[PDB]
C-alpha cells in the first residue's frame, strides 16, 4: 500500500513474539526499522510505576 | 507452562533491529537482529550473536 | 440483614481463593452472582498500564 | 513456595458465577460455576468442566 496508508500485518498467534517491524520504501534499498517487543518490567520498575502513580494523585489533590 | 500462566511472553534484553542494506542480492534488503534473551511461550530463548535476515523488496504497482 | 445493609462475609484465611460473590433475595428463587476474583496481570498488561501512566502525566503537564 | 512468595494467589481465566435454578430442592437455590484454571497457594487448579453449587434459601426474620 501507499506509505501514507501502508501498516504491517495483524496477527494473534500466541506461539510468536514480535520483535518489530521493518519497513520498506517503495523500490529503494532503504529501509525503516523499529522495535515494539514486549519487555518484562521487574518489581524495582513496578515500584517505579507505583511511585509515578502516587505523584500522579498528590498533583492531583 | 507456570511461566505462560503466570506472564505469557515477553522479551529481557536484546533482539534490537538494524538495517544494513548488505549487497546479498539485488531484490532483497539486509537487516540484522541483535543478540538477546526472551521467553517465549515460557521457554527460554537465549541467543548469543546477531542473526542476519532479509526482507524481499516492494515491487507491487 | 435487610437488602439495604446486608455485606457479604469477612474472610482473611491465605488458603482459600475469592470467586466472588452470591446474594439470595428474601424468600425467593432469584439470586444475584457477581464474580470478584483476583486475576492476573501480564507483562503486556502492566505495558499498557505504564503507557495509560504516561498519557495521565502528559494530561497533567 | 516460590510461587506464592513472588505473586500470591490469582486467577488466570475462568470461573464465571451463573445462576440457573434448578429445582433440585425447594430450600436451595443452584449456582453453577464455569470451567477454569487458578493458582492457589501456588499450587495449579486447572477445572476443564463447570461445577455446580446450590445455596441455602434465606428464611431468617
Amino acid at each position: 500500500n501507499i506509505m501514507r496508508l501502508v501498516t504491517p500485518p495483524l496477527n494473534t498467534d500466541p506461539e510468536n513474539l514480535q520483535l518489530g517491524t521493518v519497513t520498506v520504501l517503495p523500490d529503494s534499498d532503504e529501509a525503516v526499522c523499529i522495535s515494539f517487543a514486549i519487555t518484562r518490567l521487574s518489581m524495582e520498575d513496578l515500584q517505579k510505576v507505583k511511585t509515578r502513580v502516587d505523584n500522579l494523585e498528590y498533583n492531583q489533590a | 507452562e507456570r511461566t505462560y500462566d503466570e506472564s505469557g511472553s515477553y522479551k529481557v534484553n536484546g533482539f534490537e533491529l538494524f538495517s544494513e542494506g548488505n549487497a546479498e542480492d539485488d531484490d532483497h534488503v539486509s537487516v540484522v537482529v541483535d543478540a538477546g534473551k526472551a521467553y517465549v511461550k515460557g521457554f527460554k530463548v537465549d541467543k548469543p550473536v546477531s542473526t542476519r535476515i532479509s526482507v524481499p523488496k516492494s515491487y507491487d504497482l
